């Protein structure tokens, strides 16, 4: 069994230096998700008020597909695999709400291979962040530069949401565009305040006091909320990939130890037969 | 000393041209007042019906000066010589 | 001008007297 | 098909916003202070005595329950007075000032360091270069150097 | 003016914020605040086969999106 | 005393240039009307529907006043005399 | 020296067009107190209560000024020669 | 009683200099019609032709207060002697 | 040179009259006082009473001056002859 | 009765004067159409080109204004000999 | 060239109307310098204490015209025989 | 009836007075637009040089309305007698 | 023709009281000047020192043109019989 | 026509009071035209050396119609008979 046992010794060897390269990658991925999960204390403020501009009520997608001409959705995908099923889940989302007016600009590279292979056409570019750097305010403005090539009507920016070690779910921000948003301001602005969605805020001082504001700074108030809801969508996905490839990796050696137990049984299992 | 008593009966017909020159001026002051309200309404609307009393209340006792600015000069052509 | 002052200065003199002629009767 | 697995939550209602009242009553005495940096905050709801901002119409202060006004914040510093008669200074790169009639602030910046870790030795090598930038005529540097003096001049002024 | 020479707000903002790190003083600050001004990111399109990039937004800020 | 009554026939003419000058400051006050609609409809344009009926009568009665100062300057020549 | 004392009974009534003339500049004072407190108002309703009296004060005290103004008109009529 | 009936023959042109006073004040009305226009319009370039006619009828009414003034003074010195 | 002494008595009432006309002018200044009084509390409730002192000193002492003018229109009335 | 009709011949010069007050008024309104227009075209310079037309139709107005009032005084000084 | 030199008592009292109507109007001064104040100290409660010295200045001044207004006007009637 | 034409001098100066008050007034036109210039420049320096233009131009013309008026007072001073 | 000079010696106080209703406007100026200080000083206190100057200039000359005006009353007073 | 020709002395100085009543209007032009480099100045002080040029022009072209307005209340009294 000369064949067979050195092909059971290859396989063996094989498995046990998979094994701690895969274990440098968990150090390597958890050195990097304890420095990031400081975020976590520091979490939960900063959009405390940018929704009250931009938030509304859930406004359904078989209405909003003829109400609009080009939408727009941005996902916020990793520069590296090995998450679990965050790419593959956005892109699932979104071949669930395929339309006929839809365009996609990406972040990261796995939105570069599967994309372009489930949407041909619709899907643009992408936007790469090679983490050397954490992420800017300015990356997000590069991002809002790149959606801003596109005429759109409204942002589905999709991202990864860390609820915890365990719970990395999806989520949404759906910005609308600067010309039906200050429409929309100005019809909630007259009106009474009367919330029609339970969880949503009343905010008539805040649109009234955008009243007072200047045409040039109105703008600047939608871009850099706009510019900081993509940030921290940006940043949710950093946190969310870290926190899921641990995971991943985990179950990568749960799976390894389960084929190596079996290449070390069956070499000394062959190894006693070719003795005997 | 000598002592003349002389009575204008054109008086009467010049005090009326000096207190009607005062009749147009609450108007400013009235006009003020409705702008005002539009203002506020626009800042906030949802006040604008809470607001109106206080713009009556600044018309009548702002245009109620201009009658009684307008009565003497009514009041001293008709009964007076 | 001294020849037009000279007699006005008899003009106004004659009409001092005639005035305090009329007031101090009815004065 | 699977009838649409997937129900994305929205991002936007995990952050509990304040929720703007016209208010029947009683004022308060101390603001609630929140200041974000880019994702980061640095205060939490502190309760605050009185905030001292910067706009491009000019400087402005704001005692507990100021009207109503959001409004740029021009690149200066941003000055914090707590109850005990303390203070605190921030330099900031621009942002916005969100003020509730109910003692609610929110100010979210782009950045916001203390003037304590800014030197004046690492900023009088600035000021110059930012000035023959602004000397050098081509848009793409005077244009830099403005900016960079319009942040730069108010910590000169200030740091003396 | 930076307004008519067209750069966005929030290049602004990031340059501000560029020269705040600038001059700002050594320690634990800075080494976490340089972070959120390097620039490390890309555009890049997918072509029939090979990747190519999108050079018409630029990152660095000096220069003006065309 | 002596009672001198003295009838001055060109007293019908003096007042009325006095009430003809009050006639043009309720002008500001139109115009501050129309200038305030003008100012809220750019502040709140779904407004500009419910604070024209203000205008129109903050226009009106301040004209009125004008008219009233104006009626002396014609009630006061060719009637008077 | 000659003593003429004369007594024009018409300057009864020149002098009450004047004072009337300004009963009228007080009403650009009320609106000003009202249209403040609008716009107060409308920038914090919550202290819509707390400016009222000041309000209804500064009113008050810019109508009593055209009372006594008035009243220097009215009682130059009346019981004057 | 003495009855002394004076026609004075040159208080036909003292009115029309009073009057005259008061044909000027309406131009501020019209200015601050257009003055208001263009900011509005700055304020909402969406709302430009909606406030236009508002600006003109601020200035078609100013102006003819103005009008009325400019036809008494004009009207005290070509028919009145 | 003839010497006319003449009294004109009625001009005891006259100028109380032209006083009057001035009586109104400072209800502007307390109306204006007390107007920014409600906006700078409208603006900053908690300075309103560190406020409130200075409007009531420049409610006064403008009204104060209005009572000269007045106390000047009941000067020229009831003690001159 | 008697009926002495006087002419003054000074009345050709006083109410010149009157109506050369009245002058200036329009002035302020030239005035404040140009920095409505300053104003306006600074908060937004697109619109300076929509805006120039009520700038220069609001001074030509405004301006006849006062001319009509210079005509006046023109027509009361020199053809009223 | 006759020469009447004659002496009106009554310009004692006319003239000093004619001042008594320019006192009230500094009280405008006087409450837009404590309205500044208002409005500044609400701008910034921290420089409450260091603008007061730059409002009783600015107002004591522009009171200070309001006392030689009243000078003249107790200076034209009792002593001014 | 009886003829008497009169020729009063002095009001080849009183008017002059009157009309020397209309020259102050246009100050006001000129501070508007200069002060509005500062402004505008303030807010937007870019367009600093592209209104200067109509700064000079409402300055001119409201210095021509108070040159108009000083030329009612001064060809009223003179050349009239 | 028949010539009567006469002198009247009352109209050396008339006068006097015109003038003197031109002391209190510049009241105005002074304060404006003060005031635009303080919103200054509030909007930005490290300018506070170089505008200084500015506010003592405009109030210089606003209480000059009062003095001078002043300067007319009194010499329109005293040194003229 | 009988015809009276009368130089009335004391008109010399009425018109004088008329005219200086009419030098301290440009005060509002002056303080104005430094009540904006202020604000001007706290708005953007980097032109704060680009502007006063256009401030000192404003001060200088209205104190020179208060000054040509002053010149008329001197060159009535002193050169006039």
């Amino acid at each position: 069994g000369g064949g067979t046992i050195r092909f059971w010794r290859e396989k063996l060897e094989g498995y046990k230096k998979y094994h701690q390269i895969v274990k440098t990658i968990k150090m390597v991925t958890l050195a990097k998700y304890r420095q990031t999960v400081v975020r976590t204390r520091v979490r939960d403020q900063t959009l405390r008020y940018t929704r009250k501009a931009l938030d509304a009520k859930t406004q359904d997608d078989q209405e909003v597909i003829e109400k609009s001409e080009c939408l727009l959705y941005v996902p916020i995908t990793t520069n590296r695999g090995s998450c679990g099923a965050l790419n593959t889940n956005m892109v699932r989302y979104l071949q669930e709400v395929e339309n006929p007016k839809m365009t996609i600009i990406s972040v990261g590279k796995k939105a570069l291979d599967a994309m372009t292979k489930v949407f041909q056409d619709t899907y643009r570019r992408t936007i790469l962040n090679d983490m050397k750097q954490a992420m800017s305010f300015q990356f997000a403005a590069y991002v809002l530069e790149h959606m801003n090539t596109v005429p759109w009507d409204r942002a589905q920016i999709v991202y990864n949401r860390y609820h915890g070690a365990a719970s990395q779910k999806l989520a949404i921000f759906n910005l609308p565009k600067f010309e039906d948003w200050k429409q929309k301001l100005e019809e909630d602005s007259a009106g009474d305040g009367k919330i029609e969605e339970d969880g949503l805020l009343q905010s008539l001082p805040m649109k009234t006091a955008l009243g007072e504001l200047e045409e040039t700074a109105v703008e600047d108030f939608y871009n850099f909320h706009s510019c900081l809801a993509v940030l921290n969508a940006v940043s949710e996905n950093e946190l969310s990939e870290y926190a899921a490839r641990i995971v991943a990796v985990e179950n990568q050696l749960g799976n390894i130890t389960g084929l190596m137990q079996l290449a070390d049984y069956t070499y000394n299992k062959t190894r006693k037969e070719l003795i005997t | 000393a000598i002592a003349y008593e002389v009575t204008v009966n054109g008086a009467n017909l010049i005090g009326a041209g000096m207190a009607a020159s005062g009749v147009g001026v609450p108007a400013i002051g009235v006009a003020m007042c409705f702008s005002s309200y539009m203002l506020a309404a626009a800042r906030q609307p949802n006040m604008s019906a809470k607001l109106l009393p206080y713009c009556i209340l600044g018309f009548a006792l702002s245009e109620a000066l201009a009658l009684f600015t307008l009565l003497i000069a009514l009041l001293e052509l008709f009964v007076f010589s | 001008k001294e020849k037009e002052a000279q007699e006005m200065a008899v003009v106004m003199e004659k009409l001092e007297k005639e005035i305090q002629e009329w007031l101090k009767t009815m004065e | 098909q699977d009838p649409r697995k997937f129900f994305p939550d929205n991002g936007f209602r995990f952050f509990d916003g304040p929720e703007d009242s016209f208010g029947d009553g009683n004022i308060p005495a101390q603001i609630i202070l929140t200041l974000t940096r880019q994702d980061e905050f640095i205060l939490k709801q502190e309760p605050v005595a009185a905030i001292t901002i910067r706009t491009n119409e000019g400087e402005m202060g704001v005692l507990a329950g100021h009207e109503y006004t959001v409004q740029q914040l021009a690149p200066g510093i941003l000055e914090v007075e707590y109850e005990g008669g303390k203070k605190d200074q921030y330099v900031i790169s621009g942002g916005f000032a969100h003020v509730n009639d109910t003692g609610v602030v929110d100010i979210n910046t782009v950045e916001a360091v203390p003037l304590e870790e800014i030197d004046h030795e690492k900023l009088a090598k600035a000021l110059e270069e930012a000035r023959a930038k602004s000397q050098s005529p081509d848009e793409a540097v005077r244009i830099q150097g403005e900016i960079a003096l319009e942040i730069f001049e108010p910590l000169e002024a200030a740091l003396h | 003016s930076w307004r008519d020479a067209g750069i966005s707000y929030l290049r602004y903002l990031s340059i501000v914020t560029r020269c705040i790190h600038e001059v700002q003083k050594e320690g634990p600050l800075l080494t976490k605040n340089v972070r959120f001004s390097t620039i490390g990111w890309k555009s890049l399109y997918l072509d029939h086969g090979a990747t190519k990039e999108y050079t018409a937004i630029p990152a660095e800020l000096e220069k003006i999106p065309e």
